[PDB]
């Protein structure tokens, strides 16, 4: 039920940061690199 | 054991075994739901004045699902419908199509049979007379039974309409509060940013060492809980004022807002004329009864007849094997579908009233309906209200914050000045005090050291057995008393 | 189990969804809904809205980190790919999903756009992101589902019957990826329940 | 085990039951009791080594004595004098009466059967003296616990020159006590001063006597005992001069000397050099003994002619063997003359010995009397010069007490107003910190309450979020708090109305 | 004879040898140096033993009170008892009984005498005076009588004088008659040592 | 034989007299009683 539903929930909330994750300048050029086979991409497959 | 009591909501018989106790109300409705189709929200039906039941654990704690408890509820399974039947008679028909002395004696010489009769015959259509006229006085009773859950159900829903009361004086507030709340949320949404700037402009470098670096500080309260917003409350007040749109004012906004108001009340509450007429139907059956009880051997004299007939023995017995020698006996064996069809008048009668019944529970359940499921609705919203009254709290906390701020900075710094001038004094206090305390009284400590036995006995020379008190004299503790690392400076 | 079939040869769909949950979708309280809303103070609640205009974006960037770091590698693997799906011609269900997988590049920067410009502010954000304890903020997802399941649920009456069952459908179908980021031992599970109560608000909406 | 003593001082040797083993030397006095005055007062009881114990000790707590060890008594309580028993066993003359039956009761050689009874009954005479020479052995080895017993009681003297030495000890600070007299008197002659002193004693106090006027207090509590005398007891102190006077060393020297001279023990080496050769006497006496044994053999040879007068079947030669036989066992017994001659021969020279050894004990005990009582009478004198040093202690005592107590009372009195002046301020310091205290609890309430309101001030705030070190704030107590009462002070004024020694009390 | 007045009459030798002691106590002690001595004592001594040893005074003048006291105690019942005549009456100690009592009258005026001034004397401290607790006026001159035995018996086991064991027993001896006074008491037997000593020292005597 | 004794006697056991003095007259005059009455007594002896 749309009843039973809010019982399942009504309106629950929203659930060292420098670095926890800072690596993505990495995988960013990576893949900066990386798509130059879809640039190309002479025949579909 | 069991209870031979039967469920009024179908106003019919059923069964199950009398530990059911333990087993839960939604086990309940699994139990109902095998057959007649219970679901674990299948009804709006709640318990006692209007509110839910502990229904996870033994439904005994509620006083549900026991060995004494048959089917009641809100009755889902027909919207005041149901199949009443009448009394089938045509058996009887059939011994009134052969209302006779039988023919196994085929008109022979009366002593033929000349000490037995058809009685039996007639014995056993009158005592399943009896029996028919028993089982309309059962499902009367049955009847009656179901008058008696919808009347519970009555009571139910004024317990319900209680709970719309409480509901709406929470709607009171949720008008008048509500009401009240047009001015605070607006505010509580005008001055936040403003409060947010306000923090955002000194953010202290302690605060930048605090959670051991410029940052925002509103934001750092923003994000001082992820999902947090440094007009979190702002824009929360904003948009229930929002929410708090004039339909939301209208008197049944949720529609039960006015139902509630209207028909569960205001004269259109049916209910004040209900029992009497349930009571009217008792008397009907038990009237019922009394004309129908006995009645059959009232008609069918046999015992006592049979007697009669062997008085009679008439030397012309011919026309005495019709009904005019049977008499009463034979005015049954045709008068029981006559009296199983007057029985099921009163049956089918009680039947299409408790169906009416159930039609006006349904006029009712109307306004039920927009309440229970449709202004719950309004009756959440009304706590996410009273939520949003908090939120407004809340940004006066934020608020909070211009002067908040500026006071922590100023009672820090000058409670850390004061403690530092405070214990060095001390300390230098302390050190005046051990200089006196050496040069007069560790001096003296030497003298009678020395002054062992410079009498002949210790009270003889008694005095200055000692130095002063000497407390006070340790040093002080470290100015501010450890306080958190957040720097004085670092917040200048 | 179809990774060289269809069943995963439209999952770029749901990545280029999820994608959306974000894309230009930064939820807020100021959101109106129902079927009105007074104006006379919603200029005041965007204000609130927008007065973090770019710190939701950072947020959006790092969402979005979660499916560029295997779109990275999905560019990596666009050469040289091996799949036996039937029904098609020319590999053209491989291209079902590679025309999607295309924009993996422009994926990545956006990822880093919806927070990189305003670097030197990014400073300050990580000078507090420094000793601030990290947050992958792709679990606004589970906000969206609940937010979604919310909706159908309890928005303000006289809306349609079908109720924007599709929205909340789309909110189930999170299991296709929306827990790339990191949470508790089983908070994924949670947001997948909750996919599950919105999913059958979809049912009811 | 356990055994009786030896009866020392005369030598008596016996050995003693089994209950002797722990039974107390006070049960060693008993059984000396027990079949003699040996229970009697005496000089010493000892034992290997020299105990000259006390009848307190155990069997144990002494050192042992036995049949074969050494303990004994050698003390007047027998024989205070000179009382050598004589020889208690029997001559020999039956073997002079026997040397006749030898040399004519041998007659009527026909009966070989009384011939060699006779020397069968000189053969008896044999083992006879054999018993006599045990007894010989016996006064051998009483001989030996003599010159035991004579060395222990050496050992007491020793001890008593230990105590001797003791008494040196002494009279080196007799001397000194003459020599630390020098100033005594001078410190006696300054205590008349110093009770002069005691005399207008602090004419107030702290609470006068506070019970614990021309009364002095100082006076008073030079009487607050029973026995002794106040104002350093000159009347005993002169007395006790007198007791130590020179001529006291005087004669205490020459006591001294006639101790070294006690222990001259020149009769006591002298007397063992003859017991040196009278245990070669004692060898001499074995030899004897020897031949003894000897004379057995002639037994053993005289029962071979009891032997052979019997079923022989031989010639008459046999009977004139034993005429022969009795030649030579007369002969045998003619050596056993010169063996019981010297046997006691050296009977006689042990009771020499022994009389020897009384002269000894008398000197002995002489000593133990004459130096003993002496020396008993110097360990008097010592504890005499232990209170001629610390009565005089005493007397300077209390003489620096004139000053001494009374310049502590004026201290005490001065420390205690001081201090009631310290404890003022110290108070009124701790006051002021008490308000200051107030204030920093005051801005606490108020501005908390503010936080209570303030903005989110967990992460917020700090700093004011407790209140500096507000301990240490109640008041002090009093300096100098337990103080002797305050009539000191009215004391303190009053040193002048009694400035006997006005200077060191002030 | 034998009777209680006879036993009264040696008593009071005895108490008459102690009031001797007293006698000397009374500012008139001397002639204990017998030997060359200290004779530096001239001064010193005399100061010592006078200038301020007024308590040893009043303690004999006490003595001599007690000593009439014990004389009346003892005739209130031999007296009694003569009169009544329980006794052989068969000898003269009455004349020395009555001998004895005005000596009792004449320590009795001395006493008192005393008293005329050793009540301002007393008032000199009255206080200090009090608190003596344990007190006995015999034992107050019975130190200096036993004190003066020992200095004779220090000359005497030394041989520096010559005397006999009576010459303590003046003392000692009149402790050990009249033992009531010193019977049933803390300080039982006041002179049961030096009683011992003479007992030996009798031979030498 | 005596100074084991005389080792022995080295120094003698001890033992409110203000007012023991105060109450004492008491004691004295009755003393001079009781000598009163012996001097009668003497006297009839």
């Amino acid at each position: 039920d749309l009843g039973t539903f809010y019982r399942e929930f009504q309106n629950p909330p929203q659930l060292s940061m420098a670095e926890d994750l800072d690596s993505l300048p990495e995988k960013l050029a990576v893949h900066e690199k990386n798509v130059r086979e879809f640039d190309a991409f002479v025949e579909t497959l | 054991m069991k209870l031979y009591v039967f469920l009024v909501n179908t106003g019919t018989t059923l069964t199950f075994d009398t530990e059911l106790t333990v087993q839960t109300v939604a086990d309940l409705k699994h139990a109902i739901q095998s057959k007649y189709k219970i679901a674990i929200q299948h009804q709006v039906l709640v318990v006692n004045g209007g509110e839910c039941m502990a229904a996870d654990r033994r439904v005994c704690t509620y006083s549900a699902g026991t060995d004494t408890n048959p089917i009641f509820l809100f009755n889902k399974e027909m919207i005041l419908c149901d199949r009443p039947p009448a009394i089938p008679k045509t058996t009887f028909s059939t011994e009134n199509d052969m209302e006779i002395k039988v023919e196994e004696s085929l008109m022979m010489p009366a002593v033929f049979h000349t000490v037995a009769s058809r009685t039996q015959l007639a014995l056993e259509m009158y005592e399943v007379a009896k029996k028919l006229c028993s089982f309309c006085e059962g499902l009367v009773h049955d009847e009656h039974l179901q008058h008696q859950g919808w009347a519970a159900i009555m009571a139910n829903l004024e317990d319900c309409s209680n709970s719309y009361q409480k509901l709406l004086f929470k709607f009171e507030s949720i008008y008048s509060n509500y009401l009240q709340s047009i001015e605070d949320i607006k505010l509580k949404l005008t001055h936040l940013g403003t409060a947010v700037s306000v923090m955002a402009k000194i953010p202290l470098l302690e605060c930048l060492t605090r959670h051991s670096f410029n940052v925002s500080l509103l934001d750092w309260i923003n994000v001082q809980d992820r999902p947090n917003d440094v007009e979190s409350l702002v824009r929360k007040c904003f948009d229930s004022m929002s929410r708090l749109d004039p339909r939301i004012i209208r008197p049944f906004i949720a529609e039960c807002r006015q139902t509630i108001a209207k028909l569960d009340n205001q004269n259109m509450k049916a209910i004040k004329g209900l029992e009497d007429r349930l009571y009217a139907l008792d008397q009907m059956i038990a009237s019922c009864g009394r004309l129908v009880n006995e009645q059959k051997e009232l008609a069918q004299g046999f015992l006592a007849n049979q007697k009669r007939a062997e008085n009679l023995k008439d030397a012309s017995v011919l026309p005495d094997l019709c009904l005019s020698h049977a008499n009463q006996l034979m005015i049954m064996l045709q008068n029981h579908r006559k009296l199983l069809d007057i029985k099921q008048k009163c049956t089918t009668a009680k039947q299409e009233l408790a169906n009416n019944l159930h039609v006006r529970l349904k006029w009712c359940c109307f306004v039920m309906l927009h309440a229970d499921q449709d202004g719950e609705k309004l009756q959440a919203l009304l706590r996410l209200v009273i939520e949003l009254l908090e939120r407004v709290k809340i940004v006066e906390a934020l608020s909070t914050v211009p002067q908040m701020y500026c006071l922590a900075v100023v009672e820090v710094v000058r409670r850390k000045m004061f403690i530092k001038h405070y214990r060095e004094w001390a300390g230098a206090l302390v050190k005046d005090g051990k200089r006196l305390y050496e040069a007069e009284k560790s001096k003296r400590e030497s003298f009678g050291k020395l002054f062992r036995k410079s009498f002949l006995r210790n009270r003889l020379f008694r005095g200055l057995d000692s130095w002063p008190p000497s407390f006070c004299t340790q040093k002080p503790r470290k100015f501010d008393c450890e306080l958190p690392d957040i720097s004085l400076k670092d917040l200048q | 189990h179809t990774e060289i079939l269809r069943g995963l040869r439209f999952t770029l769909l749901f990545v280029q969804h999820v994608l959306e949950i974000a894309a230009l979708k930064g939820s807020a309280s100021e959101a109106a809904g129902g079927p009105e809303y007074q104006l006379q103070e919603s200029v005041v609640a965007d204000q609130i809205s927008l007065l973090s205009r770019e710190w939701g974006f950072a947020e959006q960037l790092v969402l979005y980190l979660k499916v560029a770091e295997l779109l990275s590698s999905g560019l990596q693997s666009a050469i040289d790919q091996i799949r036996a799906g039937k029904l098609c011609l020319s590999s053209t269900v491989k291209q079902v999903v590679r025309r999607l997988n295309e924009l993996y590049k422009a994926s990545v920067v956006s990822c880093q756009g919806l927070s990189l410009r305003l670097q030197r502010f990014f400073l300050d954000k990580q000078r507090l992101l420094d000793r601030i304890h990290s947050i992958t903020a792709e679990r606004l997802i589970f906000s969206h589902a609940v937010q979604m399941v919310q909706s159908a649920a309890l928005d303000e009456m006289f809306q349609h019957r079908e109720g924007c069952v599709p929205r909340y459908h789309k909110a189930l179908l999170l299991l296709e990826g929306l827990q790339h980021m990191l949470s508790d031992q089983a908070d994924i599970e949670n947001v997948t329940k909750c996919k599950l109560c919105i999913e059958r608000r979809l049912s009811a909406l």
